Parts: C-alpha cells; structure tokens; sequence
C-alpha cells in the first residue's frame, strides 16, 4: 500500500492513517490517496467494506487498468458498514 | 377532555415525563470502537427525563431514534427540545434529521457542558423525518466505563403538525381555511380580513395579533405571507419630495469576491445572489447543492460559498425589516464605516431583510443589510461592489452587507430641479433654456422658445 | 515611443494563440503588421489604402471619424500587394474608460479582407481639442440691475470651465 | 516505419510491456517539422510519471515495473 498524500490546488501530515482494525481518512481538506498495485494473474473482483458517515468528505474508488486507462464516486452508507465490489481484468490493475 | 368542535383538530407530541417510553422512539447503541450497531439500550428512562445509559464503552454512541411518517398540515413543523447536559468533557449531541429517509445529517451539534435550553428546527417540506440524538461521552478512547456522569437530559419534546398522533393540544379555527389575507378567528365566527398593508402569521391562528402590519416603504402581498417592495421609495424633505427608484434592481446579479486560501492550499470565495425587490414578493434567489448531484433556500439574498462547488446554502432574506434612508430600522444597522462616502453626496439608502433562521453563532438571528447608492458616472444598469474592508462580508458574524451603485438609484427630481438660465429682454431678444443642475429620469429637457419683447 | 515599434517588431503584432490550459501548459504564427507608415488623417483613403468602414458601426458622436494606416513590408503569395493594416479611430463621450478597443462584429477574426486587418478603438481623448468659442454661451442681459455670465460646453480637455462673475449694470 | 497523424489531433501509440528486468528502449524517430510535437514518456507500475519531449537515435531507461 502506498499512502500518497498531496495538496489539491501543509496537509502532508494528513493522510490515510492505520487507526486500528480499520484505516481512517484525513478529516482536513487534502487529497489522501491509498493506492495498491496488484498484478491479477486471473480475472477477479475486489471486496472491501467502507464506512461513509457524512457527505462532507467524498470517497473515490477507481481501479485504473493495465494501460493506465481509467461511477467512481461511492454513494453514502447508512446504518451498517455496507459492502462494495467491482470487477477487475487480467491486467496489472492498480487500486486507488 | 374533548377538543371543542370550534377548534380545529390538532394532534401534537408532548412527552414531559418518561414513565412509559413512547412507541415512536426506540433506543440503539453504536459502538464507538467498531462503528457497528450493538443493539443495546442506549437511553434509560427515569420517569421525568431520559439520559444516556452506559454501554460497553463511554465512546459508544447512545442513539434514541424517533420516526414520524408524515406531517399533518416553510415552517410546517417546529420541533422543540429541552436539553440539559450534566456531561463533563467531550460532550456532543449529534441531533440528526433525515429528510425523506435520506442519509442522516446533523443540523446542530452542541459541544461541551450546557444547561437547559430550547432549540427549534424547520421542516422545509413534508416527508418522512427521523430525529436521532446521538451522544458520545468521550471523544478520546480509554479502556473501561470510567465516565458515567456524562448524561444528557431531555425531559420535554414538542412536535407540531404530526400525522397519526395523539391530540395533546388543539389549536383554534373559525372549520374552513379562510382566503389569503383573512385572519382565522373563532370568536368572530366568520372569515375576517386583515387591515390593508398587513401580513398574517399562521403560527398563531386565533385573532389578528399574529397579523402584523408591513414596514415603511413596503406594500402587502395578496397572500399576506410576506411584505412586498414597490421598488420606488418616496420620502418627504423640506425642499421637495425625493422619489428613489430601484425598478432596475429587481433582477438578480452574480458578484463574488476574490478566492482566499485556507490554512492549507485550498481556496474559496463567497458568492451571493441578490434580488432587491419586485416579482410580487417572490424571493426566488435560491442556492442548490449541485456538487452533491455530481438543498435550496428561498430568500431575496442567497448565501453560498463556491470553490473553483455549490455548498453551504443558507437563506439571508426571509423577513422584511424595513426600507428607508435612515441607518437604523427596527434595531438593525449597516456598517456604513466600511462603505466609502459616495461621490454624489445625497443621503444614502439602505434596505433591510432579516432571515428567520437562528443558530448558535447568531443568537439574534441572521439579519442582512443592503446599502444603496447612486453615482452619476455609473452608466451601467448596475454595479454591485463588495466592501473592501470585509471581502467575505461575514466580519460582523450575522450582518452580510454589499454595496450597489447605479444611475437609477437617484431620486426622481421634481419640476423645479433643473437650472434656469432664462435671458432677459434687452435689445428685443430673450432666450429661455432649462437644463438640470442628481436628477434621475423625469420629464425630458425643455426646448428653448423665442418671443418678441 | 519615438517611433519604436516594440509590439517581429511592429506597431501592430499578429499572433493567433490557442488556449494554454487546453494544450496542457501557445504563441505561434507571429507576423508583423505595421512596418511602414502610410499616412494619418481623417480621410478614408490615403495612398490607395482604405478601411472597411461598412463593418464599423456609425459612431454616436457623429464627428468625422479618424483612421490610421500602417503597412507591413512583408509580401506573401496570398497578399500580392503586401500586408496593409488599417486602424479606425473613434471618439465616444460615454467611454469614461481610458480606452475601449472593440473588434469588428462582422469580421471577428479581422482577416476577412485577406490583407487588411482592422480594429475599432473608442476613447474620450480621441475627440478634437475644442477651441475657445466652442463652449455654449448663456450670459444674462441687464434687466433689473442684475446680469449673469455662465459658460459651459464633443470637446476634449482644453481650458477649464470659466466661472460666473457679477457686475452692476 | 509508422507515421504520426498530420492532423491537429491527439493520437497516442501505447505499448504495455512487463519488464521482468531493468532495461532500455531504443527507437529511431524522425522529426521533419516542429508543427507536430513529440512526447515520449514511461509510466511505472503504480500508474505514475517516472525529458517528456523529444534519422537520429533515442533511448531512455526503464524499471522492473509493468512499464507502459
Ligand atoms: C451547478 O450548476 C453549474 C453546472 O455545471 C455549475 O455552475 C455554472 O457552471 C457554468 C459552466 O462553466 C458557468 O458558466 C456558470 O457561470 C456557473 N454558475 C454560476 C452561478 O457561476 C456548477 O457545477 C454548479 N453551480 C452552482 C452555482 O450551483
Ligand atoms: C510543510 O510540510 C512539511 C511536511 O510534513 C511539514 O513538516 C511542514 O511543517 C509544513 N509547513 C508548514 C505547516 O508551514
Ligand atoms: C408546541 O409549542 C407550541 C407553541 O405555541 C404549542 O402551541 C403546542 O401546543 C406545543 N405542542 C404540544 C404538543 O403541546
Ligand atoms: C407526507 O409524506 C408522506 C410520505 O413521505 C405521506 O405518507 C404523507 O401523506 C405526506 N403528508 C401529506 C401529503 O400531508
């Protein structure tokens, strides 16, 4: 995992922090990207549980594909943690 | 006791005691550590007041959710709470409102220890609304339930215009809805009309006490919901009568300040949509949440801050205060020290429109001040310039003020205003030419005429 | 600037620029438009060069419009006669700004002629310097022992507005 | 050879090759006129920029990632 954090236009100290059993997003105004570069040898999917408490902070989960070629926004979650899943191809997909 | 047939059938919720928990409200615990529904008993009734019970940890949220399906007939429902907090530190009351079963949004979030107070909320439109009061004893996480003193007391809950509820109090009525402009009155026995230039309030039905006359320089709307501005103000002066015109200012304008960087690199700038008058009292200047679509507030002046987008919309002009050239009107003044002295030098005009919403930061409520000026060199139909000292206009905290300059703002000059340059009868010739000496519009410039002497 | 054409060096510079943000960052096709001076006068024609006055709207003031001519030395296949630039000068009283240069509406690019590039400039200073007898006279005559002499004004600058004086009749 | 588009249109020639070892790319490019600009870069395994602009001879360095 690469926890790249950059100012959108210091927030370098603000990034996705491993809070505990769950990771936590930065509360302040900055772009904190959590990126994973995994080479899927077979067609597969990704299943992760995401908590969306408030609409103040937006959540984006797009897996850029093998050629770097790129519905990205995740809807709000109420009550439970909810469940998300997208399809992935055989290319070197890089989750963000 | 049975409500009299004269009074309208009104049903409301009032729980001054908690010997028996109302069926509408249910208790639930969300553990702070794992952010999952524990299914515990968050709040324990004490007969008189309801308080937060101790769960697995004090960081866990104590949720008490009350759900109403609809509202029985933009302040259709005014819910009022009496919250008393004996909490010590890290005391949050996440009062959330779900409009039409949407994601819960915290309208107000009190912080720290607070005494008993009354808070009112506005339901913009009829829908399913759930009031959830979330309490967190401590923001920091510590092992053990060492903090049970932090308990929030809510011993009074009042809900207005509820569907399928008990009739805790019945409001009066004459029972058909009187036409707009007629105050509902039960003792009179017939639909009685309010006096002219008066607006009636529906919150207090009986009598004309809620029917309040309009302010200076205003006209009543046919609906009597809010006063209307004629856009032409006429005041008396010893020299003559001054008739300031603002007809061209009815249309909305888009003026925003320079972007300002935050503590971080993010930048923002405030943009207000101002509708001075006209449109038969319709305040259609609304700010929506376009960024959310990837709500809207109706007011003459609309507040929205947009980043390089559409967020934080709050109404600024809901109730009309008054319209006159005097600085003060109903105890509301504008920061004239920020506005530069005008070049023309005529007495400046100021318009006042106060928003109904009251927040913690604005105890007196949101009152909006609009300063009107006239400048001869402003050949454009309108040049709205923001105050230089307060670029955002929020330096006062509750008074948002802009500066408008246009040629039409000058008073309508009378007949004797134009300078006279009539020539006298010498050598058998005389010339009579008239031209203006601050005048606006009026009769055209009279032409010269020749006559023998 | 003592004849210095620092705006290629020419009084009028031609450059078409694409948006820089669309490209991802712009300055291309530079050609001089004003290398040789043709003439300066209010007449439409000067040394066989005229401006498309039909494109320019009639001015509000109504005074005879001024036109400046500066021809570029470069000669191309498309422009056999060479590049000649025409600049139309106008004066408008309501133009309180120091200068408002407005492009011709009919020819937005200004290259419809093929060799004549024309813009329209409007400013208060373009009006002629009015003489002494220009301001309107409104002197009052001697009746009842009182007379008033007040003078007031298309004029530009000049002597300040004279003040009124009182004298017995 | 392969020819670029003479139009004012963004046409990209992309190759996604997985280098099991660090290596280089050696290609010959012709630049007759400056009207059409040439851009050649390598994007590493985390889609990321690893200079950008350019019969002559050209060569750049590549990493062990899935260079594109
Ligand atoms: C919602 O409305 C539009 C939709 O994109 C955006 O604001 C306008 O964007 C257009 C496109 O450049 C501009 O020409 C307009 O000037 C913008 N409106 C204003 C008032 O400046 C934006 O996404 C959202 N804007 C608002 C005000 O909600
Ligand atoms: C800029 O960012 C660096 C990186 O964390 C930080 O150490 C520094 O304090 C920042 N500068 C500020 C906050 O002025
Ligand atoms: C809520 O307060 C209003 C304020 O006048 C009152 O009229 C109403 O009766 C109250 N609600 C109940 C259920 O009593
Ligand atoms: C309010 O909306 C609810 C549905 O959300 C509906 O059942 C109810 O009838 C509405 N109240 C009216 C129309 O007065």
């Amino acid at each position: 995992f690469a926890s790249l954090s950059a100012n959108l236009e210091n927030c370098t100290s603000s990034k996705w922090v491993p809070r505990g059993d769950y990771i936590a997003s930065n509360t302040d105004e900055c772009t904190a990207t959590l990126m994973y570069a995994v080479n899927l040898k077979q067609s597969g999917t990704v299943n992760f549980e995401y908590y969306y408490p408030d609409s103040s902070i937006i959540f984006e989960f797009f897996v850029q594909n093998d050629q770097c070629q790129p519905s990205r926004w995740m809807k709000t979650t109420e009550k439970g943690w909810e469940f998300h899943s997208v399809e992935l191809n055989r290319g070197n997909n890089v989750l963000y | 006791t049975h409500c009299p047939a004269g009074t309208e059938p009104a049903v409301g919720f009032e729980y001054k005691w908690w010997n028996t928990l109302p069926s509408n409200m249910e208790t639930t615990v969300l553990s702070g550590i794992n952010f999952e529904y524990k299914g515990l008993t968050g709040w324990e009734v004490a007969g008189d007041h309801i308080y937060t019970a101790v769960g697995a940890s004090d960081n866990d949220f104590m949720i008490l959710t009350l759900v109403v399906p609809g509202f029985r007939p933009k302040e259709v429902a005014r819910i009022t709470f009496v919250f008393e907090t004996i909490c010590s530190v890290n005391c949050e009351l996440y009062f959330m409102v779900g409009m039409n079963s949407r994601t819960n949004t915290p309208v107000e979030t009190w912080k720290g220890t607070k005494g008993k107070q009354s808070y009112t909320y506005t339901i913009e439109e009829n829908a399913t609304v759930s009031f959830t009061w979330a309490f967190q004893r401590t923001t920091l996480h510590e092992t053990g339930r060492k903090y049970t003193n932090d308990v929030a007391k809510i011993y009074s809950i009042n809900v207005t215009n509820v569907m399928g509820g008990v009739a805790s109090y019945c409001r009066p009525c004459a029972c058909t809805s009187c036409p707009a402009g007629h105050y509902i009155n039960r003792d009179s026995g017939t639909c009685h009309l309010c006096p002219s230039n008066t607006i009636l309030k529906a919150h207090q039905p009986y009598g004309a006490q809620a029917c309040v006359p309009c302010g200076p320089g205003t006209k009543n709307n046919k609906i009597h919901s809010l006063c209307y501005n004629d856009c032409t103000f006429s005041r008396n002066t010893p020299s003559r009568i001054f008739n300031y015109n603002f007809s061209a200012l009815a249309g909305t304008v888009s003026l925003a300040g320079v972007p300002s960087f935050t503590s971080k690199g993010l930048k923002y700038f405030h943009h207000f949509t101002l509708s001075l008058c006209g449109n038969q009292g319709k305040k259609m200047a609304v700010c929506t949440d376009n960024v959310t679509d990837l709500k809207s507030v109706t007011a003459y002046v609309c507040q929205v801050v947009i980043i390089p987008v559409s967020s934080q919309p709050v109404s600024l002009a809901d109730r009309l205060v008054g319209v006159s050239t005097d600085m003060t009107l109903e105890g509301i003044v504008s920061p004239v020290e920020l506005f530069h002295p005008e070049t023309s030098g005529i007495p400046d005009i100021v318009f006042f429109f106060r928003s109904n919403d009251v927040t913690q930061s604005c105890s007196s409520g949101r009152s909006t001040t609009i300063r009107l000026r006239c400048n001869p060199m402003k050949a454009a139909p309108g040049t709205l310039r923001l105050p230089s000292m307060c670029s955002d206009g929020t330096c006062d905290g509750c008074n948002f003020h802009f500066l408008w300059e246009s040629v039409a703002a000058c008073p309508l000059c009378s007949a004797s205003d134009y300078h006279t340059f009539v020539s006298s009868c010498v050598a058998g010739i005389q010339k009579t030419t008239y031209m203006w000496r601050l005048c606006s519009g009026g009769i055209s410039l009279p032409e010269q005429r020749v006559t023998i002497c | 600037n003592q004849g210095k054409k620092m705006a290629v060096t020419a009084y009028v510079c031609q450059v078409v620029i694409i948006p820089s943000e669309v490209m991802g960052y712009v300055s291309s096709q530079p050609v001089s438009l004003a290398d040789r001076l043709v003439g300066v006068s209010t007449d439409m024609t000067l040394e066989g060069i005229v401006s498309p006055v039909e494109l320019f709207h009639p001015e509000t003031s109504g005074i005879p419009d001024i036109v400046f001519f500066f021809r570029s030395n470069d000669v191309t296949q498309s422009c056999s006669s060479g590049r000649s630039t025409t600049i139309r000068l106008r004066c408008n009283p309501m133009k309180a700004a120091p200068g408002t240069l407005r492009l011709p509406s009919m020819c937005s690019d200004g290259t419809c002629d093929g060799c004549n590039f024309h813009f329209l400039w409007e400013s208060v200073a373009a009006c002629p310097l009015c003489s002494a007898s220009d301001y309107h006279t409104f002197v009052s005559s001697c009746v009842a022992g009182i007379q008033k002499t007040t003078y007031m004004w298309l004029c530009s600058g000049g002597i300040s507005l004279p003040e009124q004086r009182v004298t017995i009749c | 050879y392969i020819a670029s588009n003479t139009d004012e249109c963004t046409a990209t020639l992309m190759y996604a090759v997985n280098l099991k070892q660090s290596g280089t790319v050696n290609f010959e490019y012709y630049y007759p006129d400056s009207s059409i600009i040439f851009e050649f870069f390598v994007q590493n395994d985390q889609c990321q920029p690893s200079s950008r602009w350019m019969w002559e001879f050209h060569s750049v360095e590549l990493n062990r990632g899935n260079n594109v």
